């Protein structure tokens, strides 16, 4: 397992060597608090600048003053000192970038964390950046699948899109996140999944997820956890949002998870207060909302020439996109809070998770009422876009009907026949976690719930009928779930051999 | 150790290395050190009264409402 | 003469100059090495002046040499900025080649005197009945469109854009002041698509920019609407977000030394908003009719920025998320919605009579909502149980299908005329109706619609 | 603020006037003899009793200082004294010392070494640095038995690096990561 | 497997202490190299000497 | 180099150094000739350290020599600390002479890192069966404790003791945060006459110090509980209030300086909330777990201490007063207790079904008790009836005798296993039981001690 | 199972071959036998890197 | 039976901030020989509010409603 001579690599590295004098503009600290340094000197430094100290330690210069620089540390600032030198690297912030971090857990500076070796990546590129103008943009109609029929039939969400993901704590929003990460293991869209605030049991546990369902290889994780500094949890979503923007910036398509961007905004509340910058609203800073908006602006689809500019000509005739699902924890339900309501204000369409829904046991809880997409079915395939119009009006109409069931043996036809096709239709939308269903079974289901074929199958005996209908089709009818999954195709060859599916396994199972 | 005032500048500081005598400027006149958000801090105006009407060139006038140490806010 | 940067704090940057070279008050300045826009806000005094640059500040060092252009930001007017896009300095950022102007302007100046002002009550039919009918707007006036997070601000607009584009002739200057980059695409390529480009001049700095640009684009396309006015001309402004003006001088505010006013404002907020909005209006030459969207923070209306734009209007539409969350669209409050044009001598009697009715009958149903709420509409007398009937019939009654809004629903959108608004509401408040279901009256056009929606 | 900060419009104030009309040696000298005294102890205990005016302590500081201050350096005494910037003074020297070389060209530059060094390698190290910098040079050697080799050079915030120690820790970087 | 590097690892790390000295040789003749001839009588002894 | 006192300012004391001789961050420093010990806050420059006194400061002087020890706090650990009362610095509070320990660690370190995690969802069993059957604890989780006084808190945490003292060869360490001394007395010599205090090590930070002592007292703790983690065992670490522990931050942020954040909390409340709560972990050597009661303020469970500390919470406890009345100990309520650990990923399907069997069974109960009080025991069904009489056999069955409450019961304890609870209320869910009387189910341990009391 | 023995097996050799390299700085000791005549020869080349 | 300390409200804020502490100092001389004795405190509030005056005249940083950080601690 071990021979001695494959230890020789200690020579090559005296080889590659360079032993000359090179010249630093270099510094001194003056004094250290709660992670904000003062130094003296560094006449060369830049704006935005990392700056390296002994011990390995980096920082940031905010505040480049005629006598002084402020730097914020960019980690643990307690074995920082009033003597100790300062240099200036050369180099804004910086993270790796590339197919290399697939696979691999890192911190907000992209040095690994998971023990799996170093990273031998070979191209970096800036944290901070202003997002692609307006003549470079192109119109969302690809489409992102979660896997999950209510978010898929209702909330449809498309490569560049922004989709807000927003509710009460422990209602399953890392959940329909993670679960929307593992449906692109075989799709061609890379993902990242960046965990701000979090335990760190719970980064674990979710990359143990990611990895027993097969799904770690195309997945870059970022963690910066509930310990660590405040600036690796600010730094975090950029960082994140450059390793999803390799993909986006060569015609490749990625997707990125932000599972709490109000905790980002909580440490850059910290960072801001010990700056003693003066705040508004429950003591955020002004530019908050700007906190969220160079973010978010970043996940776009452009052009092809867009793409045809950036690798100069070596690209051709493709897209490239980057999509969005921040995560926002709200407080009993107060939605019109200001940092709820700022990233409404960004964002192409938000996903509302009720907090009484998933007590009641709708466990994929959304709530139907008040999620939209902007982009809607331009991004959706045909069948599913086709299929899905009677959803939310039988959602719609259970509503207000569902305190009705007490009483509702003495109600006209129409009332009742609308309660039961709403009770049907709530009961079609319930679904486990780590449970995808492709586009020829969502189209099953929902082919099922909309032509009627439910007006005779009692409540607690529904998803049970869709779970035996899904193996019928899978054992006699294959040919045509995989024609419906290669594009989304709807006709009228399909119509009529889902109807007579359908007929005979009604007819016969 | 508090901050640099406003009459904490090198040319009335060589002024006053030229001569130490407050008689280099009258007292009826003085000079616009700064300027900021509709607020012009003034070097100097000995004899101003709050509220006084202070000429300025262009026909632009103003009115002082600060009279501290050093300067004169209007 | 050339200065050097000795300060350089986020967006905000201080540069040293020579004594008898000081620039003055909103110069621009240009960095030697990598043309960065600077424009100039204080006089610190020792030769130091306190700027706002126009772009990115990462890179960005002490000691770069900085020039002075000795003028103001000056942009491109006039014939040549009609079908392109154009950012705060005036740069093209469509792919299409250099601005052929003969003619650049300054984006700072004065407002018009007292004596250069017009006055004028004639009427703009928008189309929609909620709009028309309870806060009626003018041509040559102002319009704020207030709302919170999410509630429709952008998609009244676009359907105000295409329903105030009928009968109008002239041209359009739209202004994207700190909104999305993909809104920008979207109104650019639906424009170029249905030829109407060719007629409208488009400024954009949104939400991804640094906050200089934010804090000076819409004086860019107010510049750009000042020389089509002073032309002679009739023209159409239309700016999504003034509030992100106002937040752009929140984030640079305590960097230029000033103490926090209220909530953290600035202290300057009703001046910077009087400077800004006192140029927009018709003068004798020309007129400007404006729509301007108005963010409302975490929905409250006594937040300072909506508290201090609500004189600057003519006409008022408040948006709410309680009738939004009832499915009612456009969302619009009836009774804080407000226009100086709903007056008798400019309407006439009728009108007039049919929105204080509809007022009065939406005041008293929002008296009684507590006592509904807990022992029900069966306690009620029966006058009170009739003016409950009819005033959800008005409810639903305001709602309405929209062109914009087709995507959305697939319903398609409608046009409803002034005189049969008029008419309906009126049929609805004399009890004409009292037989339809409330239902029927649900995203309609006319209420001929609602009677054959009744027969359903 | 900072020091620097609070005793940069004095020395430029000192320096134009001593540019103006001739007098840099005879200024350089008269800040020295006030840093200096300023900084001993008996009269940082007079410089910061309560009963004394601001003219009393302008007045105790020039008949210390005597015959090294001409007229226009006891009128900046009397100016510093006015404004309660006596403390200043020591930093306000330094800063005058600055402009000074920025107006001969020259810079000052602090050489360490492993071993002394002779005048022909300081007037060689002196040569590389005045082509570098395109001023003329002033180094001040010293020793150090930290260094097992070669020189660090210093001039301001330029660190040269030319020690075998820091090649060391170059190849303790190289072969730890 | 953990096992079975518990029985090379003592193997492996008595063949690393005849190349440490040639390592340390190899590093200080790049960083000095004007010592390069005295060094080879320099290293039969002090190999030892710096290694216990 | 020692250094000397140049500011004294009520508990925060400034010390100036020699410039290459400044003490680190969290460096403890000692007063020459006094009892004093000082923590280091910041670094101010020119070798002056700002600093917390860990003690009073009256009779202190400027000019006082103070000496720097080269390390943070540091503690006693290991097993000379079990039996014994500590205070912040780890000297002793009892009069009993010096602790012999062994090794003395520091109280500042590290979080365990992403390789260091144990992984999975392992339960810590505890013995009581509410609890293994509602509200089951993780190894390495959080349990919030809720309820108010004389309901049996202190009974609860000694039989924690004693079960993972006895039954999984662990140890605990109390940690009082703002502890009261009348009522640390008492828990003192509650824990010697129950037999249990040589099995939890005890530091207090009590009330009438100052705020620095009650922010590092659960620190202090925490570094007793990782040495006894690093032997290789499970370990208790209880926490007496979270909230005292979050109000010593904003004392000692208030005395700092600091600008306070939003509801005048300290503005580092989730970092100094994180920096204790992520180093309660399973690890692969052992594992804490943490029992922390927790107050609310103003019953606002949206206020920011509440919101920090439940992110962090894996399950709740909440103790009744209703349940204490019926005779039911420990008065655990199986309607409000919740925990992320009742999931069927988690725990299996079986006890997951057990568990949700008995909460419908138990909140049926709880809304036909109101029936029975409105209307009488005639208007309920004979499918009623069995439910009423299965549930008063699941509330029965949920109590149990404790080893250290034998003073109370007048019998011995019992410690039941996981297995048994769900067998025994699975056995009663499925009606296996209706034979036996009500009163078999009350104090015993499993369901076969309920069948043998049942012939008596 | 085949990924986690390569993973524990490339963490044994980082570790030897980082003690190793961490071991051949410390023998530093002939840099310590320079004198003078190499010092003029290090000075040499730090004139000609400037 | 009763001693009676008093600290009106014409009296200094220093007073009304030591006259708690004065009072239980008497009130402990019984207790540390073994007799028994009871204390009570009218307005603790405007002891508060004394304690506030005082660290707010030495400007020491305030906190929530304006009281310094160590009035729990008082
Ligand atoms: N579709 C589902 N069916 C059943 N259980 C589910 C489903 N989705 C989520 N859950 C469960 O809901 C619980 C809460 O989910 P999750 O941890 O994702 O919530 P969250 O809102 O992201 O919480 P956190 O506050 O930790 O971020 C988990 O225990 C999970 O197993
Ligand atoms: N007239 C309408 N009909 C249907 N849906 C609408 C209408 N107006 C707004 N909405 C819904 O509300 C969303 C937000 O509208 P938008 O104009 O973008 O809001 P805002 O500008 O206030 O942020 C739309 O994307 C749509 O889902
Ligand atoms: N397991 C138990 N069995 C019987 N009685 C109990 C039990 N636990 C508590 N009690 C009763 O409840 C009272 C309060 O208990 P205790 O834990 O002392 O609450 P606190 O510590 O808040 O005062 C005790 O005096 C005891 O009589
Ligand atoms: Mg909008």
């Amino acid at each position: 397992l071990n021979p001695s001579e494959i230890s020789e690599i200690i020579k090559g590295r005296i080889e590659k060597l360079d032993v000359a004098s090179q010249a630093r503009n270099e510094g001194t600290i003056v004094s250290v608090s709660d992670g904000i340094v003062r130094i003296y000197g560094l006449a060369d430094v830049m704006y935005g600048e990392m700056i390296e100290f002994p011990g390995g330690v980096y920082g940031m210069a905010l505040n480049l003053e005629q006598d002084s620089v402020g730097a914020v540390v960019l980690g643990e600032y307690q074995g920082l000192a009033e003597g100790m030198n300062a240099k200036c690297t050369g180099r804004i912030l910086e993270v790796p970038v590339g197919p290399e971090l697939l696979g691999r857990v890192v911190d907000a500076l992209g040095n690994p964390i998971d023990g799996k070796g170093p990273i031998d990546a070979k191209a970096t590129d800036a944290v901070e950046k202003v997002a692609p103008g307006v003549i470079w943009r192109k119109s969302v109609d690809q489409p992102v699948q979660t896997g999950y029929k209510s978010v898929d039939a209702m909330i449809p969400v498309g490569r560049g899109q922004r989709e807000l993901i927003i509710g009460d704590r422990q209602i399953g929003k890392t959940a329909l996140a993670v679960d929307a990460i593992i449906n692109q293991k075989d799709s061609g869209i890379k993902c990242v999944y960046v965990a701000i605030g979090q335990k760190q049991s719970t980064i674990a546990n979710v990359v143990r997820k990611l990895e027993e369902n097969g799904a770690l290889a195309n997945t870059i994780v970022v963690a910066a956890s509930a310990s660590e500094s405040a600036a690796l949890q600010y730094l975090a979503p950029y960082s994140g949002c450059t390793m999803g923007e390799y993909f986006r910036d060569r015609g490749e398509d990625a997707l990125i998870v932000y599972d709490d961007l109000s905790k980002q905004a909580v440490a850059y509340r910290q960072i801001s207060l010990l700056l003693r910058r003066p705040p508004g609203r429950e003591a955020y800073p002004g530019d908050v909302f700007y906190l969220h908006s160079r973010l978010l602006e970043r996940a776009s689809r452009v052009s092809e020439e867009y793409v045809e500019k950036f690798t100069n000509g070596a690209v051709t005739g493709k897209t490239g996109s980057l999509t969005a699902l921040p995560i926002i924890e709200t407080q009993a339900g107060d939605v019109s809070a200001f940092v709820p309501t700022n990233v409404i204000s960004i964002t192409d369409g938000q996903i509302f998770l009720e907090s009484a829904m998933f007590n009641s046991g709708i466990r994929p809880a959304v709530n139907a009422g008040i999620s939209v997409s902007r982009v809607g079915g331009a991004a959706q395939t045909k069948i599913i876009k086709k299929l899905s119009g009677g959803i939310r009006t039988a959602l719609a109409q259970y509503r207000e009907l569902a305190a009705f069931a007490q009483f509702a043996s003495d109600l006209d036809e129409a009332t009742r026949k609308q309660l039961e096709h709403g009770q049907r239709v709530t009961e079609l939308m319930k679904q486990k976690q780590y449970a995808p269903m492709s586009i020829a079974e969502m189209s099953l289901s929902l082919y099922a719930a909309e032509r009627g074929f439910l007006q005779d199958v009692e409540i607690a005996k529904v998803g049970s009928f869709e779970q035996a209908l899904i193996s019928y089709f899978q054992r006699e009818h294959a040919a045509l779930l995989a024609k419906i999954n290669e594009k989304g195709d709807f006709n009228d060859e399909i119509d009529a051999g889902i109807k007579a599916g359908i007929e005979k396994f009604k007819a016969t199972q | 150790m508090q901050q640099l005032n406003p009459s904490e500048i090198s040319e009335i500081i060589k002024g006053r290395i030229e001569k130490l005598d407050v008689a280099s400027q009258a007292r009826n006149e003085g000079t616009i050190v700064s300027v900021s958000d509709g607020i012009v801090r003034i070097y100097g105006l000995a004899d101003v009264m709050y509220g006084e009407m202070i000429e300025f060139p262009g026909g632009v006038y103003g009115m002082a409402l600060n009279l501290e140490q050093d300067s004169v806010g209007a | 003469s050339s200065g050097r940067i000795v300060q350089i704090i986020g967006a905000v940057i201080d540069v040293e100059f020579p004594r008898d070279a000081v620039p003055s008050i909103y110069e621009a300045l240009k960095v030697q090495g990598v043309e960065t826009t600077l424009e100039v806000q204080q006089q610190l005094g020792d030769g130091v002046v306190r700027s706002i640059a126009m772009g990115s500040t990462e890179g960005l060092k002490r000691g770069l040499n900085v020039d002075s252009t000795g003028a103001a930001i000056s942009v491109p007017v006039g014939k040549a900025t009609l079908g392109r896009i154009m950012d705060v300095l005036g740069n093209p950022i469509d792919e299409a080649g250099p601005i052929g102007e003969e003619e650049r302007w300054g984006i700072h100046r004065e407002a018009p005197s007292y004596a250069d002002q017009a006055g004028g009550n004639e009427l703009l039919e928008t189309g929609i009945k909620v709009i028309d009918l309870v806060c009626p707007f003018a041509k040559g006036g102002k319009v704020g469109l207030f709302g919170g997070a999410g509630v429709g601000k952008t998609v009244n607009m676009m359907e105000l854009i295409r329903n105030i584009a009928i009968e109008h002739s002239g041209y359009s200057v739209f202004a994207g002041v700190g909104e999305r980059t993909r809104e920008g695409n979207d109104f650019y390529h639906e424009m170029k698509d249905s030829n109407v480009l060719d007629k409208v001049a488009l400024v954009y700095g949104q939400m991804n920019e640094p906050p200089g640009n934010r804090l000076r684009v819409a004086l860019t396309g107010l510049t750009m609407a000042e020389k089509f006015r002073d032309e002679g001309r009739d023209v159409l402004l239309f700016i999504d977000n003034i509030y992100r003006y106002t937040l752009a001088g929140t984030e640079v505010s305590a960097l230029l030394g000033r103490m926090p006013s209220a909530v953290g404002y600035q202290p300057t907020l009703a001046e910077e908003m009087g400077v800004l909005q006192e140029r927009i209006t018709s003068t004798k030459k020309g007129s400007i009719t404006s729509i301007q969207a108005v963010y409302v923070p975490a929905d409250d209306l006594t937040d300072p920025s909506p508290a201090t734009t609500f004189a600057h209007l003519d006409a008022t539409v408040v948006l709410s998320r309680d009738i939004a969350s009832l499915g009612i669209y456009p969302a619009v409050d009836p009774l804080d919605s407000t226009s100086r044009q709903l007056d008798p001598l400019v309407i006439g009697q009728d009108h007039y009579d049919t929105a204080r009715g509809v007022q009065y009958v939406l005041q008293r149903y929002k008296e009684l909502k507590d006592i509904i709420a807990i022992l029900g509409m069966d306690e009620l007398s029966e006058a009170d149980k009739l003016l409950v009937a009819r005033a959800r019939k008005i409810q639903r009654f305001l709602s309405q299908p929209f062109f914009v809004a087709e995507v959305f629903t697939g319903s398609p959108g409608k046009y409803v005329s002034l005189k049969d608004t008029i008419a309906g509401f009126k049929g609805i408040l004399n009890g004409d109706y009292d037989h339809l279901p409330e239902q029927a009256f649900y995203m309609v056009g006319g209420i001929e619609e609602a009677v054959e929606k009744a027969k359903k | 603020a900072e020091l620097t900060t609070l005793a940069r419009p004095y020395a430029k104030a000192a320096f134009e006037y001593a540019q103006a009309h001739q007098q840099l040696a005879d200024w350089s000298a008269a800040l020295g003899v006030l840093a200096a005294v300023s900084q001993d102890d008996t009269v940082r205990q007079l410089l910061k009793e309560p009963q004394l005016t601001s003219s009393a302590k302008a007045q105790s500081l020039i008949d210390v200082c005597g015959d090294k201050l001409n007229a226009p350096a006891q009128n900046f005494v009397r100016t510093v004294a006015e404004n309660k910037r006596l403390e200043l003074l020591p930093t306000i020297a330094e800063m005058y010392e600055q402009l000074k070389a920025e107006q001969e060209k020259s810079v000052e530059v602090e050489v360490t070494s492993a071993f002394t060094l002779s005048k022909e390698q300081q007037d060689k190290l002196a040569k590389a640095l005045s082509a570098r910098l395109s001023r003329e040079v002033r180094l001040h050697a010293s020793e150090d038995a930290s260094l097992i080799g070669g020189v660090i050079i210093r001039a301001g915030d330029l660190v040269i690096d030319g020690s075998v120690r820091g090649k060391l820790a170059k190849l303790a970087e190289a072969l730890k990561s | 497997a953990q096992a079975e590097i518990e029985q090379e690892l003592n193997s492996v790390k008595d063949a690393l202490r005849a190349q440490v000295g040639a390592l340390a040789v190899t590093g200080a003749e790049k960083i000095l190299g004007a010592s390069i001839d005295a060094n080879a009588h320099e290293q039969l002894v002090s190999k030892l000497a710096a290694e216990i």
